């Protein structure tokens, strides 16, 4: 995934 | 020549938070 | 990166900037390891969940990034991928496994007091630190604080945090992801005390250590993911710079410098 949250960018 | 900070290790110095980085290791007390 | 640091002017001349020309924007961190070629993580560029998938053409590169916003302009370097290599057995489907890429400066860049690589460990360097509460530090232009946005956005300048890497029966188990001997986590525990994270676009950003041995800095990791930013109880996780040490090898020599 990335650290950022499945979904995407807020 | 790589990792080698050329302003800091290239000429006897050190960023204010690598000797955390060196106490780590001998575990700093 | 969350609770960190400001960095200093040349701390880190291997932090290379992840530009997207257009949106003119940024999306990660990536690291010189050469006089011409580039290192990131996987995701950084090739991710279809989100229709994430790149090439040369659409980004960016630059160096000598102390300010995060303006255009450093007699000390930053700019060049442009001559070609990508992601790691053939990638995984974007699973966990993030070999979450590594890598960038052959399609022109040579010339170093200075802003840009100088950084080196790949062996196998002893490998072992010497790769290890529990031997800190390793992080730098980085992301996000001050979980997922949101001058304020708790993003810092005007670089971002540099130092932490520990944590037990794999702990690591292991502050997750629900199957992580991967390839993989290993960083980050202050909970009564530990204290705080610091990579966040949002910290990724495909080094985690270099510093080598007792002959003082050189030497690159552990490549920033890959986490569950949130900074929250008591899991860590992020990286990328083992090393096993994989063997492809980026392999590729640099078949296709560069």
């Amino acid at each position: 995934l990335d650290p950022r949250p499945k979904y995407e960018p807020f | 020549d790589c990792g080698l900070r050329p302003l800091f290790e290239k000429k006897s110095l050190e960023d204010k938070t690598e000797r955390e980085l060196l106490e780590s290791y001998i575990d700093g007390r | 990166i969350v609770e960190g640091s400001d960095a200093e002017i040349g701390m880190s001349p291997w932090q290379v900037m992840l530009f997207r020309k257009s949106p003119q924007e940024l999306l990660c961190g990536a690291s010189l390891i050469s006089d011409r070629w580039v290192l990131t993580a996987a995701h950084c560029l090739l991710y279809p969940p989100w229709d994430k998938n790149f090439t040369e053409n659409d980004l960016l590169v630059r160096i000598g990034k102390h300010s995060r916003t303006r255009y450093e302009r007699n000390i930053e370097k700019i060049s442009m991928l001559e070609k990508i290599y992601i790691h053939p057995r990638y995984n974007w489907r699973e966990n993030l496994d070999r979450d590594i890429a890598l960038m052959k400066l399609k022109k040579p860049v010339a170093f200075s007091d802003y840009i100088h690589p950084v080196c790949l460990p062996d196998r002893e360097t490998a072992a010497s630190l790769l290890q529990a509460g031997y800190k390793g530090r992080v730098t980085g232009w992301g996000n001050l604080k979980e997922t949101w946005t001058v304020g708790k956005g993003q810092p005007s300048v670089l971002q540099v945090v130092n932490l520990p890497i944590v037990e794999r029966p702990v690591c292991k188990d502050s997750t629900r992801i199957r992580i991967t001997d390839n993989m290993f986590c960083a980050g202050y525990k909970p009564d530990e005390g204290k705080r610091g994270d990579a966040c949002e676009g910290d990724s495909g950003g080094p985690f270099v250590m510093k080598s007792p041995f002959n003082n050189r800095w030497y690159q552990m990791g490549i920033v890959s993911w986490g569950e949130g930013c900074d929250r008591d109880g899991k860590y992020g996780f990286y990328t083992h710079v090393f096993r994989l040490k063997k492809w980026i090898q392999k590729v640099i020599d078949q296709f560069g410098e």
